[PDB]
């Protein structure tokens, strides 16, 4: 019922200190194929998944997402106190346990969950991050797929505190509902990786976020400490 | 779905006057959309984001309001204005519109110009026979035709077309067509199209003879 | 220039499915989403859907969950809407417009492409002229009768004379459409300058010039 991407105002959200610890299980996710679609970077993914937290059972990965802007000062889709970073990775999960794909799941607001991770551009070249501009070469032409090269762990692209805050809103083209896990920590990468994105055809791809929606008045945002 | 209630449906004013129409909402927007849809074309974006005039829309459109309250002005019409408006969602799915305003013009009270076609003869070759009565450029819209035959009213088989209000001008015009068979048409003389308008307080007849 | 251009006018047997489309020039199809808009003669406008062409997801209006289904054919830039087992409730003017990337407005709009859902026949209209009874002025006419389906287009002096013209929607009867068009000019220009209206009915290949005689 909430568009997404929003504003976190911190200073509105409410302290759920009662929950359940996020369990991360990346150990087990492999990269398949990467994808130039024209408007975005797509990573996906076979096995790992995530578990409550809020979640009344576990959800599978199935893929990761990347935004960015035309500077390195403003590219990511949500905002936390008007403050918007360089670009957003965007993982998605599915609710496999309650219906059968993906398909299934998209057409429901218990079947997707995705984890938002930011980006902020410093003077800290990402070893990790790299493992993925490395692949855009493969895939400069829009809408192209290759293989992704070689060995990648997910779990080196987590931030280094897992707080966040969560509401439910939908995907960023908003085909579909979806509950969101957004940590304000950020990862830290360096101008010439993030710059890299912006060599990619989309028929010239120089930014890719929305602008934020007005939160609803029904539009619950629930911090988890 | 949020639904969109737009008032008045239909209105017109005289170009000069300040126009407002409504938007209201079953629950709240966070910015409404307008637009304007020129009779025979596309809708065209006029206001984004609540009170935005879209690029190289004129100085007198302003849009305004929030909550479940928003509202289109147009502060000194224009003839070039006549269209249907649109306000229109995009806060939850599916996106939504509202019924629309329709807007037309005022300008002086006109007096239809009459004229009457008997039929041709290639229809009447055809076995059908359909009299024609164009009222052309009268003000307001409000018309009433009578048909009658050897003096008496003719109801049935009778087809009316009104033109949308001219662009230019601010008239209306209508068509009228009697159609009967060839053999009903032969069985009559006196054909007549009478026009009640609030121009004349007498009614303006146009008539012929079948075999003048 | 960035443009839409839709498919033209359709006549589909009730239950018989159809598909229209949506050609995208003059900016990057994948980066903007198509949107489809439904408009009936009296009803407003309705969001049918939506579709992002980067990846062919598609969102639908559960209002035309059963009827309609967006697709893309981003070799193309095309986008596609299909209705399946179609009524005459979906007789309507279909609309493609691009949303903006950013700006969440509808930036560029197609023609429309009209739909009828009838089994009523395709037929030729008649063309009849409508000359005065037998000072100034004078007012003359065609007369185009039972037609289906729409439109037909018509011309004066094959488009020569556009000034003093009146040319009425069509009316709907019986499954046929009557038309008509008044053309005024001075009484000195008619008849010793010939005024003939051009008539064209595309669904039935007719292609008809009436010169207007007195009586
Ligand atoms: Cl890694």
């Amino acid at each position: 019922q909430q568009l997404s991407p929003i504003n976190i105002e911190t200073k509105k959200a409410i302290s759920n200190a009662r929950l359940k610890p996020l369990d991360i299980h990346y150990n087990e996710s492999k990269p398949t194929t990467i994808q130039n679609t024209g408007k975005l970077v797509r990573i996906n993914f076979k096995g790992g998944y995530i578990s409550g937290g809020f979640l009344p059972n576990e959800y599978v990965l199935s893929s990761l997402h990347i935004y960015w802007g035309k500077e390195d000062d403003y590219g990511s889709n949500h905002l936390i106190d008007v403050y918007k970073y360089s670009g957003e990775i965007n993982l998605v999960h599915w609710n496999k346990k309650k219906y059968s794909s993906y398909e299934e799941a998209k057409k429901h607001d218990d079947g997707l969950i995705i984890i938002s991770i930011f980006l902020q551009v410093l003077d800290h070249k990402n070893v990790y991050f790299q493992k993925i501009v490395n692949q855009l070469d493969s895939i400069r032409s829009a809408n192209t797929s290759a293989p992704f090269d070689s060995v990648f762990y997910l779990d080196n692209l987590l931030p280094s505190k897992l707080d966040y805050f969560t509401y439910l809103g939908t995907t960023i083209n908003h085909s579909a509902d979806a509950v969101w896990i957004i940590f304000p920590t950020p990862i830290n990468i360096h101008s010439d990786q993030l710059s890299k994105f912006r060599t990619l055809l989309s028929l010239y791809i120089t930014e890719n976020y929305r602008n934020p929606y007005k939160l609803n008045d029904d539009t619950e945002v629930y911090y988890s400490g | 779905q949020i639904v969109l209630t737009q008032s008045p449906a239909i209105m017109s004013a005289f170009p000069g006057e300040s126009v407002t129409m409504t938007c209201s909402a079953s629950s709240s927007v966070s910015y409404m959309y307008w637009y304007q849809q020129k009779p025979g074309s596309s809708p065209r974006l006029l206001i984004y984001d609540t009170s935005n005039l879209a690029s190289g829309v004129p100085v007198r459109f302003s849009g305004s309001g929030s909550g479940t309250s928003y509202s289109l002005t147009i502060n000194r019409l224009e003839a070039e204005d006549g269209a249907t408006y649109y306000c229109q969602q995009w806060t939850s799915y599916p996106l939504t519109f509202g019924a629309g305003t329709k807007l037309e013009l005022k300008r002086a009270d006109a007096a239809p110009t009459v004229s009457i076609f008997p039929p041709s003869s290639e229809q009447l070759t055809s076995g059908g026979a359909s009299v024609v009565c164009f009222l052309n450029n009268f003000y307001p819209k409000d018309i009433n035709v009578k048909w009658k035959i050897d003096g008496s009213e003719r109801q049935n088989g009778v087809l009316n077309s009104w033109t949308d209000q001219d662009s230019k001008d601010s008239t209306y015009s209508m068509s009228s067509t009697l159609t009967l068979t060839k053999d009903e048409y032969e069985r009559h003389n006196s054909y007549t199209c009478e026009a009640t308008h609030k121009t004349s307080t007498s009614p303006i007849v146009k008539s012929f003879n079948r075999n003048e | 220039q960035v443009q839409l251009q839709q498919s033209g006018p359709e006549l589909v047997k009730p239950g018989a499915s159809v598909k229209i489309s949506c050609k995208a020039s003059g900016y990057s199809f994948n980066f903007y989403w198509m949107h489809w808009v439904k408009q009936r003669p009296g009803q407003g406008l309705e969001w049918i859907g939506m579709i992002d062409p980067s990846e062919s997801e598609s969102r639908l209006n559960q209002k035309f969950k059963d009827k309609a289904t967006l697709t893309v054919d981003r070799s193309s830039s095309t986008a596609h809407m299909q209705l399946s087992s179609p009524t005459s409730e979906d007789s309507a003017v279909y609309y493609c417009t691009r949303s903006n990337y950013r700006y969440d407005y509808f930036d560029v709009w197609g023609a429309g492409t009209t739909v009828t859902v009838s089994s009523a026949k395709t037929t030729a209209p008649s063309v009849y002229p409508l000359a005065p009874v037998c000072g100034s002025s004078v007012t003359l006419g065609c007369l185009v009768k039972g037609y289906f389906p729409e439109p037909v287009t018509l011309t004066w002096n094959s488009g020569s004379l556009s000034s003093g013209v009146h040319t009425f929607p069509a009316v709907l009867q019986s499954d046929l459409y009557t038309l008509s068009s008044s053309v005024t000019v001075t009484s000195s220009t008619w008849p010793s300058q010939s005024i003939t209206c051009n008539v064209a009915h595309p669904a039935s290949s007719t292609k008809v010039d009436k010169k207007i005689e007195p009586r």
